[PDB]
C-alpha cells in the first residue's frame, strides 16, 4: 500500500495512504475509477478482498474495510476495489474527495478533478434512469479477472523516516525495521553510505541533518508522481489493471413521446422533455437541410416537410420518419 | 460535448450509418440500369395464359396519394382462365398486385398510386394494354414513412 502526499488532506496537504491520483471520471455511467496509493483487497498475505491494507508508519495495516467512504458533491456509492484501485458510482462533481475511517481517526483524502456524467444518447440527464432504452455505454467492469491493460509497477524509492534517527545520549542513533536497507551519512563527515543493521553516528548530532531513509524495496509500487525514483533501476513489476474501459449497455435515457401534429407540409411538435435533449432532423432530399437543437424547456417546434420525406429523432428514442406528401 | 453533428443527422440524399464495414445504407438518390437474365424455364409459353383483350378498365375510387389508395376494377374478357401479371408501363402508377387471378372473363380490382389528377396510365394485362383513366381524391392523414408514388412530375 502505497503513501503519497494528498493534496487537501482534511486540513491540507498530508502524507496519505490514500493518496489520490488518476481519477477517471471520463466513463458514462455513473462511474468513476480511482486509485488510491493505499493497496485495499486481500490482506498482506492471502485472504478476503473486502479487508483494508494501507500504510501505517513503515508498515501496513491490513484489516477490515469497515467504513470507506468515496464522496464528492454528494456520497459515492462503491461498486468494487482490486488492488490500489477502486471502482465507485459517483454523481458529477467538481471535486473528488476519498476516505476511509481506520476507527481512532477519520482520516480521508482528497482531490480536484473535473467530473460529469454524460449517458449516452441525446439527452443530456444528470443521472440514470430506472428504464428507458439500452445502447452501448461506456462503463468499468465489476470484476477483477482482468489483463486488458497492465501499467508499470516497479520499486518504490527510499522514504524518509526519522522515527529511526533516535540518541544513543550524545550521537544521532538510527536503526533498522527488519535489517532492511538504510542509507545513512550527516552533513557532517560520519559513513557515507548506509547499508547496515542499527548504526550510530560517530560526527553529527542533530537529528535535523541526516539520512533518514528507507530502502525497502520487498515489495513493489505503483509509479505515482508522488513517488521517489527508486534511483538504481527499472525493476519488474508489470502489473495489470482489474478495471479496465468495456462496452457496457448501460440502463439508459429515453425521453418523453412528443405530441405529433399534422399541418400542410409542417409537423407541429408540440414537445415537453424530462431533460435536455439533442433532436435531429434530416430533409431527404439531397438538400440535406438538417436542424439540431438540445431541448430542455418544452417548445413547440415546426419542421417544413417536403415531398419526399422526413427523420427525426427525439432524442435515443429510435428515429421516426414521415410521408408529408 | 463542443463537436458537430453526425452525418446520420446531417447527412443529404437519405442516408443511414454504422460502424461496421462503414457503409453508408439506404441512400436514396438517382437511377440505376439495372439489367436480368431471366432463367427461360421460368417463363410461360405465351399460348398458356388467357388473352385478356376486348376488356374494359375503370377507376373507382382513386386516391392521389402515395400508399395504395387508388382502385380500379378491370372487366376482364379472357380466353382461358389463370393467372395474368400486370404493370403499367407507364411510370405514373404504381401497383400493389404485380398478378391477378382469372375466371374465364371476370372483374377483379387492383391497388395503386398515382400523382397526376388525371391518370392516364396504360395497364398492360399479359399482353393487353388499357387505359385506365380518371380522376383522383386527395388525402387527409399524411404523417408516416415513406411512398410507394415517387412519380411526381408535370401535372
Amino acid at each position: 500500500p502505497y503513501i503519497a502526499d494528498c493534496p487537501n488532506c482534511g486540513h491540507s496537504r498530508c502524507d496519505s495512504p490514500i493518496a489520490i491520483e488518476e481519477v477517471r471520471g471520463d466513463a458514462h455511467a455513473g462511474v468513476i475509477r480511482i486509485q488510491t496509493s493505499a493497496m485495499f483487497g486481500l490482506k498482506t498475505d492471502g485472504v478476503d478482498l473486502a479487508y483494508m491494507s494501507f500504510m501505517n508508519g513503515k508498515t501496513q495495516k491490513s484489516i477490515k474495510i469497515d467504513n470507506l467512504h468515496v464522496r464528492t458533491s454528494a456520497p459515492c456509492s462503491l461498486v468494487s476495489h482490486h488492488g490500489y484501485y477502486i471502482l465507485a458510482q459517483c454523481p458529477p462533481g467538481d471535486t473528488v474527495t476519498v476516505g476511509f475511517h481506520d476507527g481512532p481517526n477519520r482520516h480521508t483524502c482528497t482531490v480536484a478533478h473535473k467530473v460529469e456524467f454524460r449517458p449516452v444518447g441525446r439527452e443530456k440527464y444528470r443521472h440514470p434512469p430506472e428504464h428507458g432504452v439500452e445502447l452501448p455505454c461506456n462503463r468499468y467492469t465489476h470484476k477483477r479477472a482482468d489483463q486488458g491493460h497492465y501499467v508499470e509497477m516497479h520499486q518504490p524509492g527510499l522514504v524518509a523516516d526519522h522515527s529511526l534517527l533516535s540518541i544513543h545520549s550524545a550521537k544521532v542513533k538510527i536503526t533498522v525495521p527488519s535489517g532492511a536497507q538504510v542509507k545513512y551519512y550527516c552533513k557532517c563527515p560520519d559513513v557515507r553510505e548506509g547499508i547496515t543493521s542499527s548504526d550510530h553516528t560517530t560526527t553529527c548530532t542533530d537529528v535535523k541533518q541526516c539520512r533518514a531513509y528507507l530502502i525497502d524495496n520487498k515489495k513493489w509500487v505503483y509509479n505515482s508522481g508522488r513517488l521517489p525514483r527508486g534511483e538504481g533501476d527499472t525493476f519488474k513489476g508489470k502489473l495489470h489493471v482489474p478495471f479496465v474501459p468495456v462496452k457496457a449497455k448501460c440502463i439508459a435515457t429515453l425521453a418523453p413521446e412528443p405530441l405529433v401534429e399534422h399541418k400542410h407540409r409542417t409537423l407541429i411538435l408540440h414537445l415537453h422533455p424530462d431533460h435536455p435533449t439533442l433532436l435531429t432532423t434530416r430533409s431527404l432530399g439531397s438538400d440535406a437541410n438538417p436542424t439540431r437543437q438540445w431541448i430542455e424547456r418544452p417548445t413547440t417546434v415546426n419542421f417544413t416537410v417536403t415531398g419526399e420525406g422526413l427523420e427525426y429523432t427525439w432524442g435515443n428514442h429510435p428515429p421516426k420518419r414521415v410521408w408529408a406528401q | 460535448r463542443d463537436k458537430g453533428a453526425p452525418l446520420n443527422d446531417v447527412a443529404p440524399f437519405g442516408c443511414s450509418i454504422a460502424l461496421e464495414p462503414l457503409r453508408a445504407e439506404n441512400c436514396a438518390v438517382g437511377s440505376i440500369p439495372i439489367s436480368i437474365d431471366i432463367p427461360d424455364a421460368a417463363f410461360t409459353r405465351i399460348s398458356e395464359t388467357p388473352t385478356v383483350s376486348d376488356l374494359e378498365c375503370k377507376i373507382t375510387e382513386c386516391t392521389y396519394a402515395s400508399d395504395f389508395g387508388g382502385i380500379a376494377t378491370v372487366a376482364y374478357k379472357s380466353s382461358k382462365a389463370g393467372n395474368c401479371p400486370i404493370h403499367s408501363p407507364s411510370g405514373v402508377a404504381v401497383i400493389k398486385e404485380n398478378d391477378v387471378t382469372l375466371a374465364e372473363s371476370g372483374s377483379f380490382t387492383f391497388h395503386f398510386s398515382t400523382a397526376n389528377i388525371h391518370p392516364a396510365f396504360k395497364l398492360q394485362v399479359c399482353t393487353s394494354a388499357v387505359t385506365c383513366k380518371g380522376d383522383c381524391k386527395p388525402p387527409k392523414d399524411h404523417i408516416v414513412d415513406y411512398p410507394a408514388q415517387h412519380t411526381e412530375s408535370f401535372t
